[PDB]
């Protein structure tokens, strides 16, 4: 994990998170559970099947190997011939060993990006108001409904109406 | 025996001639569909 969101800031999965790939976990006075947002699950998705697509058709045009037969009297061409045809194979098993070993490497550290930067955007938007734990947790200090959660989930935090409340908090605290 | 073959192109002929150690042909071969094929090899049998 080059980016570290993958272990690092998040180490432990969520296994009741089965609707998407990236969401958010909302602890609040209305209760608790687990949501998606699917602007991050759908890029990934979309760019993880035109990579799979793509390793398929870059992967069209192959060498194809075609029966010879010789009469016991000419071996150089016979030799040629089978060195030629299995030396083409070993050129081709190496292109598709090779490429998928790469885009293995390209899936997860893509993965890496999205959940950081899924991260990074929250932490942008929640500033002041939250405290960073470690383990990507955000305690924030107003006391809204469960409907800021889903504001955090759709993008849109609007900073001044909360910051009142929060340096309000932030001088209660000191 | 060693036996020969040529290909005969429509209106084309081929003539023989010999006195002796001649293997006259019996049945020729039409060519009637060309397309692609291959001779493997193998010990298999039929599936169906
Ligand atoms: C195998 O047999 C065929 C047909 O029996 C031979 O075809 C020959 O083809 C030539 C060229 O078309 C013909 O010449 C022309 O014939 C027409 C009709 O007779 C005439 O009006 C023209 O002025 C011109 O002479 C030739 O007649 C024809 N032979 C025939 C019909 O018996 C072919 O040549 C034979 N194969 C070999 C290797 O000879
Ligand atoms: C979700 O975000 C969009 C962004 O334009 C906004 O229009 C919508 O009101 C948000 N959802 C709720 C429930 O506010």
């Amino acid at each position: 994990g080059l980016f570290g969101a993958i272990a690092g800031f998040i180490e432990g999965g969520w296994q009741g998170m089965v609707d998407g790939w990236y969401g958010y976990h909302h602890s609040n006075e209305q209760g608790s559970g687990y949501a998606a947002d699917k602007e991050s699950t759908q890029k990934a998705i979309d760019g993880v099947t035109n990579k799979v697509n793509s390793i398929i058709d870059k992967m069209n045009t192959q060498f194809e190997a075609v029966g010879r037969e010789f009469n016991n009297l000419e071996r150089r061409i016979e030799n040629l011939n089978k060195k030629m045809e299995d030396g083409f194979l070993d050129v081709w098993t190496y292109n598709a060993e090779l490429l998928v070993l790469m885009e293995n490497e390209r899936t997860l550290d893509f993965h890496d990006s999205n959940v950081k930067n899924l991260y990074d955007k929250v932490r942008l938007q929640l500033r002041d108001n939250a405290k960073e734990l470690g383990n990507g947790c955000f305690e924030f200090y107003h006391k809204c409904d469960n409907e800021c959660m889903e504001s955090v989930r759709n993008g849109t935090y609007d900073y001044p109406q909360y910051s009142e409340e929060a340096r309000l908090k932030r001088e209660e605290i000191s | 025996m060693e036996f020969f073959w040529t290909i005969l192109k429509p209106n084309d002929a081929i003539n023989f001639e010999s006195n002796g150690n001649f293997i006259a042909p019996e049945y020729a071969y039409k060519i009637v569909k060309k397309g692609d094929s291959t001779i493997m090899k193998s010990e298999l049998e039929y599936g169906n």
